[PDB]
């Protein structure tokens, strides 16, 4: 007998449309990439 | 294969930063606009103020949108206030805070009026991470992006981080006097809080294996080039190839020889205490399926990531098939043979 | 046979690095542990 | 027109694959001893 | 039965609108207030 | 990105001050949509209906 799963536990977790771990690392990366979080201006 | 995140605690220091701007009606007042914010707690804030004398700084410096800003709690002076416990609830980690008003300013007339509220805010939070552990997460949302091993000691630098190097401090032999042992500290100041947690060597501290079954009695056997290993404790028959499994390819497999030595003796203490004596040092071996198997051979007196599947019925299902084929051939072969015996007998 | 499961329903929902749920039961407690949400000022 | 539901589980497949396997077999000796014994027993009475 | 979402690849063009007002103290500077807005970017923006 | 330092006014006395900052961004985005396909969505969590 060989393994068989109908849906691998990674589709189960795929087949939901939004994800709140995707969505918050990519809406707080946002800062980091678009701006400069560091220089100081005076 | 281990699936559930690396958790810890860390610890957020954080100033919620309130200004309110209030229109002043002839008979009435109303907000015109409510600006929020959370300044992050300086370094030496945390260590000589917080840690030490249980006390925060009532005043907020910080760079927001690439600008040095300043706050104070009530536009007043800048005093030290007595960090208190919080009020209480259901399911949450103890916290801290320094004011529960929220100061708006007096009435005067038409003219708006602005009024800041700094909160010195210190919580205990929940921190995970996933492989590779690149980046970690509190239980807040908010989240960090370094590894939660980086560090200066132990080439710990060669860890990610992704924001700049000042931001970023160990402090060494730290004493932590709660706010009612020497430690080392990783303290970080995103744009939004000051995380800090007990920073701790990498290698022994996770593992992409984790200890899912212990198996008194697992039964090898040979088969067709390959090793069958069978429980009638679980009722389950993995198959491995016959050759061994390196540790040393299991990513960040430093857990499973502790774990494996632990359990075999703990449970050769248990049951077999003089019946039988080890064989060999402890074996491992791969399943189909990514079950890796930590086998220790007993006898009488007389780099990569494993992938595991999320259904067992194949291996239940192969023990039982097994037990049956077995069983029902053993009593066919019986017969056929008592039918020949029988055959010959009665030539006579 | 004695029920065998490689992952308890337990484990598979808590291998989700965060959590709406969770996130939102904490994050609106906020006024209510470090705040007072019923003193007016006049 | 329509859309199909899946079920998540397989076992069913696999349990109704399994006890096939071993029934047709398990009948196929039987009816083999069956037989054998019927044609001893009428080898028998001479 | 296919359960997996249709996946594709998109661009988004948007401008982040920062508003900021600020005080000046004597001696110090304050924030009181950051707008923040991510306004479209037309058509023809795109385009040409 | 066509920006990387949010403007902000030059110091003046106890006046507020206003500052303005666009920033042009253009991102590459994974899509997703599930049936009947009415409406999908980006990874930044923003929809399209």
């Amino acid at each position: 007998f060989v393994p068989l799963e109908v849906y691998t536990r990674h589709e189960i977790k795929d087949s939901g449309l939004l994800d709140y771990t995707e969505v918050q690392r990519r809406n707080q990366l946002h800062d980091l990439r678009f701006a400069d979080i560091d220089t100081v201006i005076h | 294969e281990n699936i559930a995140p690396y958790k810890f605690k860390a610890t957020m220091y954080y100033k919620d930063v309130t200004v309110s701007q209030v229109w002043f009606g002839h008979r009435y007042s109303q907000f015109m606009g409510i600006f929020e914010d959370r300044a992050p707690v300086p370094f030496e804030e945390v260590i000589d103020k917080i840690n030490a004398k249980g006390v925060c700084r009532s005043t907020a410096k910080y760079v927001r949108n690439n600008l040095e800003t300043t706050a104070f709690h009530r536009d007043d002076h800048e005093t030290d206030m007595e960090l208190k416990p919080a009020n209480a609830a259901t399911r949450t980690s103890r916290g801290w805070h320094t004011t529960d008003l929220k100061y708006n300013p007096s009435r005067v007339e038409a003219f708006h009026r602005y009024g800041t509220t700094v909160n010195c805010i210190v919580e205990e939070v929940d921190a995970r991470s996933v492989y590779p552990y690149d980046e970690f997460v509190l239980a807040t949302g908010d989240f960090v992006y370094m590894s939660p091993f980086y560090g200066y000691r132990e080439g710990s630098h060669t860890e990610h981080t992704t924001y700049a190097a000042d931001r970023f401090k160990q402090v060494d032999g730290f004493y932590a006097r709660d706010l009612t042992a020497p430690t080392t500290r990783n303290l970080l100041t995103t744009p939004k809080f000051t995380v800090a947690w007990d920073w701790v060597p990498k290698r022994p501290s996770v593992c992409t294996m984790t200890k899912w079954q212990e198996v008194d009695e697992m039964l090898r056997s040979e088969y067709g080039g390959s090793f069958r290993f069978s429980s009638d404790a679980i009722s389950t028959t993995f198959t491995t190839n016959l050759t061994e499994y390196p540790l040393s390819r299991v990513d960040l497999g430093d857990c499973i020889g502790k774990d494996a030595r632990d359990a075999m003796d703990r449970i050769f203490a248990r049951r077999y205490n003089a019946t039988h004596i080890k064989v060999g040092q402890p074996q491992y071996y791969q399943a189909n399926g990514g079950f890796l198997i930590a086998y220790q051979p007993l006898l009488s007196n007389t780099v990569e990531r494993i992938k595991t599947t999320s259904s067992i019925e194949f291996a239940r299902l192969q023990f039982t098939y097994n037990h049956i084929q077995r069983h029902v051939n053993d009593m066919l072969g019986r017969v056929a043979i008592a039918w020949c015996e029988l055959q010959n007998h009665e030539l006579t």
